[PDB]
């Protein structure tokens, strides 16, 4: 992976590629590494894809439930206090590597958190194997007092930084921005600049080509 | 890391640089090392950001569920806290401490926790990768009740010279004064430290 | 690998299949694994493909060197032994070897020499050598005898590789037939298990463990 | 332990296992009976490691046993083997593991039919017409895939598994002093003693 | 002893034009030795068909929770389960045992009986989710499948034409694989036919 | 400890016709999850109309095919300028390759040209020296990829005659120039979609009786 | 079989128009200490290339010696020294990779990452890396260590195809490099705030900037974390 | 490789070895001659690693053979196994030592006596009246140290030998494939093709 | 060990402890680690005491037969000469030598020669185990240009400092003055430089 968090005027917004390998293979062309902890809480995240998945939807569901629970709106340091006691705990087998943004009644917020359950603050930052590739770019381009649009076009630029040169990051650019006083939007595939060239022929098989031993109706009914 | 607390006339400053490294890339050059645990106990932290990070978050738990019940916590009593984790969880651990107060009574104060989970009481103490670079230094130069303006100096140049030779150092300087009149907290930025 | 040659009646049979591998990776179905020293020595392989390649090449260059010298064809003992003793210089080294020599001379008549990379060689009638040898020699040995006519020891041969093709992984492609008699080796084809297989099961009535 | 074979026929399944104990360089037994009736019609022969084979097998022995006395009825080999392939496939994941491979020869007898199923130790189980465990599989299966047919006879089956003894004791590298043959079919099991 | 390679055994899956394909080899070995050559790697709890590679005993396992746990959804919620909601439940199942994983490398195929909509998933052996519009491939010949399907495929295949490519697919793959082959089944599903078929290939 | 072994990854493919070879190669360079270069061909003219690439590592590679050109030049000196044959190539570079059996060159190695009949000619080498002549081959990274595809679409692998009850196969024809091109074009484009070392660019080299020529493709950079 | 010792870390480079830029702090690491911070890891060859070096500096000067010496024994016997038989790019690095694999071949590596840049006689660029293990490639943009990591990226922003380089300037090209430079400073933690430039011109030459200072550095926005 | 026995009664030696060529789990071959005639009245039988075993005594039968030629004359069996020894002496300080044990058989027509020596790879030279190598020992020394008189005749060595062999195919795990036999007398060497 | 070279105004001056160990046990706690390659060039040798001393031995051989048929060495040329050993044997040499000398036209020269054999000249340098606790000591105090008296009591209070904190080094301070003026041998015990 490449993923990265921007801190903006009245809020944050994060990105994320969507490659998913197995070794040197592309496992998923287009996988959605931005996932919401609760409507205004999104969560990057790389490592190993299930881990980051997995944790993500249990704090998520502890979020939703403490948010109930309190009659308040869920903050993001609680999704950060909670993620990371549940990952020093197993002292980095679960391989979780997060960015961590979103508004609350508090403001807006941007963290990251390693495996290990270390979290750090920033304005900007980026995790995975493309980070160097997007931290690059970010501390070129970065400055205080962001505008929202600025803000996601270098987040954006951070992106495909790492999808270019990085080989474990590659095909789309998704986007979610958090802003003050607003929904939260998911920009799914927001950015496509991998899409594939027409192929140069139809490898339609003429009918019968495959050789038949045996036929049956299979009963899918009670 | 290189950090360091020295105790003064008024009372005691902490210092620390800004980087965290993952090998030899910097991962936050912008790292705020000293963290408070209690309104005017604060410690520095060195090692393992996750292990050091999970101790002072137990160890803030641990004073502010004191203060509920018996009132202000004593630097000692903090370090005791400190201490207590680190000893007994020595094999699961890689944190180096520095734990720093201001008492009205004790007045300023630094203990230092190493590797083991031993406590010492010092005037000042330094810890950290970059901290071996300026014992020498350290040594020769400090005395005891010194003013707010020439214990600032004191650590500005020994971390300056810290940061200098370490790798593992660097970014800003961020420096916590305790004293009676309260919490400043100070940044001295590369334009100025390096060229001392 | 899967290769066996055996001795009867009317001469040698040889048979191999034709499959190489690097693991999993099937890295071909159509390697020749018989080499043509002479026009009365065979040599079969198995084993590491470079090391056999190479090897039995240079074998077949010692071997036409010697008739060159000697103005006579070499005894398939003195060819075995050529790359017996060649292997055993490189005994520990890392070789890996499964062979054969197999040939007719007026002074041994058919012979077959079995030659590996540790130095072993052995003067013998029946040997099955590679990955499948086990399960070549399952039906090699169980319809054997002395008597066996051409058509019979060909397609005992033919229907031993098969066998092995089927069961050992690491064996397959095609069974390609040598027959070797006094007046030198006959090729007798290279044979697809692709289609073998289905022949043999539907004529022979055999394979009823698999779906037919 | 070492040679476990299984040969499913027309109205019979077959079981051979070898008789030869062996330790260190010490053939301690050569009349060893390597297999448990689980039921009436239901023989399981097994090998592997020393100690877990027998205390496996009666272990096994003891539940259908235990099934069949409190249902008043015999399981059938099918539900057997899906026992027997969980046993393994739990103690595959215990704290020390069951090293026990088996073959379970059963005649059904609401289907009439015979059935021959084999488990290795990690809970791995398949039905099959021929079966065999360790080392003797890469003689066996070749050589039952050009012999067998479906449709033969006890009597073919016992001559097919001669030539399948005969093999190994031709080309196996140990001595494992013959087998003991056992027939399952409809009348339950008996042992042929002339082998 | 790598425990995804043992058995070996190879699934993949295809969408096309109101329908989806599911196929798998059906051999089962022990490393080199070919042991069985009936061992079907496709599963169906009611109209939701799941492929498992991997360790053998892990799949037949599997095969026996899933069923079970598809069987108590279906009498509490008096309905059979759909396609993506049974996705959930492997990903659920398999994270669950996260440090102690099965072997294996599922992959559900179906059409969702209320939208119509062809849906196919494949999962890693510890859950991960990796759903996909056109196909999902899986086990010891994975690299070759990825090859055959990224090449033969292209969507909005009929029913027929579906077969022909997924068949091709799985086929091509096998032959290049040691452990894979032994024969074939491919189900072709319709919204309410499903179609089974066994391949003739080579047996070697 | 030293390790004198690096895997540049990419990949190369060969396929023969009538009277015409092509040996195709991508253009990436890669180590570890960086790229070295877009542009770094590995596929060479080396002489008498043999087209070479030694795929892997690529300083076994540039070592091997560097000494196969030396070796092409020093048997024109010997032998009166005679033209060297594929085939005569082939066995020459077996004895180069294994020369070095107990520290390999760690590549595979892919010729093509015309036999002395006229006709299509690619020959493949294991990293050790086994060699064998056929009408198609991938070598690198995503031969595995590849070569299944090549299998089925050269060789009519599995292709029955439509209605023939699978009993007639498909029979074999050699393919024209313009339909292996397809072919290689469609077999990198569906290797760069699902292999993280191919990419960039995709340079092919036709070989028939009138010389050596070039194309060049872009592939995707991600 | 060989380990680093005293190290020099990230050569960056890249094509421009007329010619190409090459840069590298003067930090010698010795681990993690910030040993030495008097060292220059470009070194000219003749008026028409500079080699830039990083990995072990012990090497480095073996290397060093080497270049001298090509330079005395290119000169004898050699009337055109100075003019067409004078040592072109190519010429040194062929030589240098010739020398890095065969050291590889011998078990026994100089524990190097080099990029040779220059302008040949007839005005083409000459741009390409070589490592410990003989491996050599060449691009529009080349970096070494971290700088492959980080330099690249912003470097191939400028120049991302071979036709992007006749639309690049050198002073387009000079201040993508510097800026590549800063933000090594920011993220190696073996770099240093000094550094050393060379820029091989067709037109102008040779022209080598010592003592470069990282400058214009973001470090306000620390205060508020 | 494996089984290499000698007896040396009143008038003879009498070696013992097994036909079996084995390799994994394949026996490759059962008529195995472990033996190399070094001169007229001496015998001697080896075993131990694969290749190594063959090229060492066919490399000692060349030098004695030579040595023969050179000076028209038999070297006695003691004067052999001192050669023979001193080969594996040196060879166990070599980059690759010889990994072959040996047993010399050989009727000293000087002394008119049978004589045994064993000699195993490190160059351990001993004469015994019965001797051994590899596992066998372990079973046939015992059996011996029974059975065996110094003054038994060819006749009574074989009907002791018989009894080893017996003892071993009861008690040895592999299936060795028989044993050929030979005798060294005053007469020389001659097999016995019926055991 | 703890050693040291500084050039200045007159010339250069070299310095070391006298410590050697086996371990945590003292094999000599009067070590002369200053050692005579010729008339004005010496060396302060770290590391193994068997590697340095062979190298030292090795180098005062090829200097003198370079003195016999070239005249007098260069500093230069001395550590050149400790180089090529260094590094062409640098898989079996644990060695880390600092080459200090006096010509009359180059003044004062000081190279320090690394583990890795690379060689670098220098002002000043410092080296051994003792090293790390003073290099924020030594760049804050040393001056270029620096009198003989002033020079004595910067080696002597650095070599003070790393004596105090390393445990591998201590005993007196020994120091060797190289000016044109020639060879001065100086000592100083615990007693004086402990209480600095
Ligand atoms: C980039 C693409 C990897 O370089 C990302 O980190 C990506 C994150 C991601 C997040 C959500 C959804 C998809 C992708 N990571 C991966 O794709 C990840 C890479 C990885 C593999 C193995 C690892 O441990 C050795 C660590 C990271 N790949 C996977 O998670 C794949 C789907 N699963 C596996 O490879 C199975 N592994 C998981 C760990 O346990 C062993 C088997
Ligand atoms: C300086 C940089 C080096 O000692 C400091 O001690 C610094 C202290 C610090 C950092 C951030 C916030 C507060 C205080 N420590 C680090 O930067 C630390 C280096 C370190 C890692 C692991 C250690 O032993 C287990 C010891 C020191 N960096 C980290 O923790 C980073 C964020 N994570 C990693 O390096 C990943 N580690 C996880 C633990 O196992 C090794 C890989
Ligand atoms: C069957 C297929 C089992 O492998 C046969 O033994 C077969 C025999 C054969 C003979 C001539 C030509 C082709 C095939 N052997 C192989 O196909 C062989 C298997 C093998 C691989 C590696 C070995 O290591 C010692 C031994 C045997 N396959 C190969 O040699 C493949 C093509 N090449 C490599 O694996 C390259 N390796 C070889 C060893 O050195 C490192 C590089
Ligand atoms: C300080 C004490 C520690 O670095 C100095 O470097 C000092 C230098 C010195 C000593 C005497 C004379 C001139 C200069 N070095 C030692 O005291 C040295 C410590 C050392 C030993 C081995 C090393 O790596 C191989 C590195 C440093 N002590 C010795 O050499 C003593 C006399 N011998 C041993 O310790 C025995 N060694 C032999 C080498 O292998 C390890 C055991
Ligand atoms: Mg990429
Ligand atoms: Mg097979
Ligand atoms: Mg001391």
């Amino acid at each position: 992976t490449t993923i990265v968090g921007v801190k903006f005027n009245n809020g944050v917004v994060i990105a994320a590629d969507t490659r998913s390998t197995q070794g040197p293979i592309v496992a998923d062309k287009n996988c959605a590494k931005l996932h919401r902890i609760s409507p205004k809480i999104w969560c990057a995240g790389a490592g190993t894809a299930a881990d980051t998945e997995a944790v993500t939807q249990l704090i998520g569901s502890n979020i939703e439930l403490h948010s109930l629970y309190t009659s308040r709106e869920p903050r993001v340091v609680s999704a950060l206090q909670m993620l990371k006691q549940h990952l020093f705990k197993y002292q980095g087998h679960i391989g979780a590597y997060l960015i961590v943004a979103g508004v609350d009644p508090t403001g807006s917020h941007l963290f990251s958190i390693h495996a290990h359950g270390s979290t750090d603050v920033g304005y900007y930052l980026s995790l995975g194997s493309g980070s160097l590739a997007a931290m690059a770019v970010l501390e070129s381009h970065w400055k205080q007092d962001l505008t929202k649009e600025e803000a996601i076009k270098l987040a954006s630029d951070a992106i495909q930084a790492g999808i270019w040169n990085d080989l474990g990051s590659g095909s789309n650019v998704d986007v979610c921005v958090m802003e003050i006083g607003k929904d939260a939007e998911y920009l799914r595939n927001y950015l496509t600049p991998n899409v594939r060239e027409e192929k140069q022929k139809s490898y339609k098989f003429p009918r019968g080509t495959t050789a038949v031993l045996k036929e049956s109706i299979v009963n899918i009914c009670d | 890391t290189s950090i360091m607390a020295v105790t003064f006339k008024d009372g005691v400053i902490l210092g620390a640089d800004s980087r965290t490294t993952t090998g030899a890339y910097i991962a936050n050059r912008v790292t705020d090392k000293l963290t408070r645990v209690h309104d005017k106990i604060w410690c520095c932290r060195s090692g393992s950001a996750a292990d050091t990070q999970a101790i002072a978050d137990i160890v803030q738990y641990h004073l502010e569920l004191y203060t509920s019940q018996y009132g202000t916590p004593s630097t000692e009593t903090a370090a005791s806290v400190f201490k207590e984790l680190c000893y007994e969880n020595k094999d699961n651990l890689t944190a180096g401490i520095i734990v720093a107060g201001y008492d009205d009574k004790n007045k300023g104060e630094v203990y230092t926790i190493p590797l083991g989970g031993s406590v010492h009481k010092l005037p000042y103490a330094i810890a950290g990768s970059g901290s071996t670079f300026i014992y020498g230094y350290c040594d020769k130069n400090f005395r005891e009740n010194m003013s707010k303006e020439e214990t600032v100096d004191f650590i500005k140049h020994s971390l300056s010279q810290a940061i200098k030779w370490d790798g593992s150092s660097g970014g800003v300087i961020r420096m916590v004064v305790l004293t009676a009149a309260g919490v400043e907290r100070l940044i001295f930025y590369p334009d100025e430290y390096e060229q001392l | 690998t899967t290769t066996l040659a055996f001795r009867f009646q009317g001469g040698i049979i040889v048979a191999v299949d034709s499959r190489a591998t690097a693991g999993n990776w099937v890295a071909s179905q159509t390697v020749k694994k018989v080499i043509e020293i002479n026009p009365f020595l065979l040599g079969t392989m198995a084993g590491g493909s470079a090391d056999c390649q190479f090897w039995e090449t240079w074998l077949g260059s010692q071997c036409r060197l010697h008739e060159l010298r000697e103005k006579e064809r070499i005894s398939v003992a003195a060819a075995s032994k050529i790359l017996s003793n060649l292997v055993y210089q490189y005994k520990g080294a890392g070789l890996s070897m499964g062979t054969m020599i197999c040939g007719y001379t007026r002074k041994e008549g058919p012979t077959i020499y079995y030659v590996d990379s540790d130095g072993t060689r052995l003067k013998g009638d029946i040997f099955c050598v590679g990955s499948g040898q086990t399960f070549a020699y399952g039906v090699l040995d169980s319809n054997y005898k002395w008597d066996l006519s051409v058509e019979d020891a060909l397609y005992l041969g033919k229907r031993s590789i098969l066998a092995a093709a089927h069961r050992d992984a690491y064996s397959g492609g095609s069974v390609n037939l040598y027959h070797v008699t006094e007046d030198g080796w006959i090729y007798h084809g290279n044979h697809d298990v692709g289609e073998l297989f289905w022949k043999v099961k539907e004529e022979e009535g055999s394979f009823n463990n698999v779906i037919g | 332990m070492d040679i476990i074979l299984g040969i499913r026929v027309q109205d019979s399944v077959i079981l051979a296992s070898s008789k030869a104990v062996t330790r260190g360089i010490s053939v301690l037994k050569d009349s060893d009976d390597k297999t448990r009736q689980l039921s009436p019609h239901t023989l399981m022969s097994f090998a592997g490691e020393a100690g877990d084979t027998v205390q496996f097998a009666e272990y096994i022995q003891a539940n259908i046993q235990l099934y069949s006395i409190r249902e008043d009825y015999e399981l059938s080999p099918q539900a057997v083997s899906s026992f027997v392939r969980q046993e393994l496939a739990k103690s595959i994941r215990s704290r020390r593991p069951y090293q026990v491979n088996v073959l379970i020869g059963g005649y059904d007898k609401k289907k009439n039919k015979p059935e021959l199923y084999q488990i290795d130790y990690l809970g791995t189980k398949v039905e099959l017409p021929y079966g065999a465990h360790g080392y003797s599989g890469f003689y066996t299966f070749s050589l039952l895939d050009h012999h067998y047919r479906p449709d033969m006879t006890t009597e073919e089956g016992l001559d097919l598994l001669k030539l399948c003894v005969q093999e190994l004791e031709k080309r196996m590298p140990m001595d494992f002093k013959g087998v003991i043959v056992k027939i399952v079919d409809k009348d339950g099991i008996r042992q042929v003693d002339d082998f | 002893s790598d425990p995804s390679s043992i058995n070996g055994g190879i699934v993949v899956a295809m969408t096309g034009k109101d329908c989806v394909a599911i196929a798998c080899d059906l051999r089962l070995g022990s490393q080199s030795l070919g042991v069985s050559n009936k061992f079907e790697k496709i599963f169906h709890y009611g109209h939701v068909f799941l492929g498992i590679t991997g360790l053998a005993t892990d799949v037949t396992t599997l095969n026996e929770m899933f069923r079970y746990k598809t069987n108590l959804y279906k009498l509490k919620e008096e309905r059979a389960i759909e396609p993506e909601t049974f996705t959930q439940l492997v990903s659920s199942s398999l994270y669950e045992r996260r440090f102690g994983p099965y072997f294996v490398g599922p992959v559900v195929a179906g059409i969702n009986s209320k939208s119509g909509k062809p849906f196919i998933a494949g999962f890693d052996l510890i859950g991960c989710i990796d759903e996909a519009k056109d196909f999902i491939v899986s086990g010891t010949a994975s690299d070759q499948l990825f090859g055959m399907c990224e090449s033969l495929y292209e969507p909005n295949l009929e029913p027929e034409d579906l077969f022909e490519t997924i068949s091709q697919a799985l086929l091509n793959a096998a032959d290049r694989d040691a452990l894979s082959g032994w024969g074939a089944v491919v189900y072709i599903i319709k919204k309410d036919e499903v179609v089974k078929r066994y391949l003739k290939m080579r047996q070697d | 400890q030293f390790n004198p072994y690096g895997d540049n990854g990419g990949t190369i493919l060969g396929i023969a016709g009538e009277d015409f070879a092509v040996l195709a190669g991508d253009t990436r360079n890669i180590t570890d999850y960086s790229i070295n270069s877009r542009y770094e061909p590995k596929v060479f003219d080396c002489g008498d109309n043999i087209v070479m690439s030694a795929n892997g590592f690529a300083a076994d590679g540039d070592a091997l095919v560097k000494r196969f050109k030396n070796s092409v030049k020093w048997y024109h000196f010997d032998h009166n300028d005679k033209k060297l044959s594929i085939n005569s190539a082939a066995r020459n570079i077996q004895h180069l390759l294994y020369g070095k059996r107990f520290f390999p060159y760690y590549v595979h190695t892919i010729i093509a040209g015309l036999d002395e009949d006229g006709k299509g000619a690619v020959y493949s080498f294991d990293p050790v020296g086994s060699y064998e002549r056929e009408q198609c081959r991938a070598g690198g990274a995503a031969a595995s990829l590849i070569m299944p595809f090549l299998d089925n679409q050269v060789n009519f692998k599995n292709q029955y005659e439509p209605g023939t009850n699978g009993k007639v196969k498909k029979p074999l024809k050699y393919l024209s120039v313009e339909e292996v091109i397809k072919l290689v074009r469609d077999s990198f484009t569906s290797a760069t979609e699902r292999h993280i070392q191919v990419g960039d660019g995709l340079e092919i080299l036709i070989v028939t009786k009138d010389g050596v020529r070039k194309e060049f493709y872009e592939l995707k950079r991600d | 079989t060989q380990q680093p010792i005293v190290t020099g870390t990230s050569v960056i480079s890249m094509k421009y128009d007329n010619g190409v830029i090459i840069a590298a702090d003067n930090l010698g690491s010795y681990g993690s200490l910030l040993r030495f911070n008097g060292v220059e890891r470009l070194i000219p060859v003749g008026d028409n290339t500079v080699v830039g070096i990083s990995g072990d500096i012990s090497d480095m000067q073996h290397i060093e010696r080497l270049l001298k010496d090509l330079v005395t024994e290119n000169a004898y016997d050699n009337p055109l020294a100075d003019a067409e038989e004078a040592l072109e790019p190519s010429y040194i690095f062929e030589y240098l990779a010739t020398v890095m694999y065969q050291r590889r071949s011998k078990m026994n590596p100089l524990w190097n990452a080099i990029i040779v840049a220059g302008v040949q006689s007839n005005g083409d660029q000459f741009l390409r890396y070589v490592n410990l293990l003989g491996v050599t490639y060449s691009s529009p943009t080349l970096a070494t260590g971290f700088g492959a990591h980080m330099a690249n990226p912003l470097l191939r922003k400028v120049v991302d195809r071979e036709s992007d380089i006749p639309k690049t300037t050198v002073q387009v090209a000079e201040e993508a490099i510097v800026n590549a430079m800063r933000v090594l400073y920011y993220r190696d933690a073996r770099s240093s705030r000094n550094f050393s430039l060379a820029i091989i011109d067709k037109n102008t030459g040779l022209t080598f900037k010592k003592n470069l200072q990282v400058e214009n550095m973001k470090w306000d926005f620390a205060k508020d974390i």
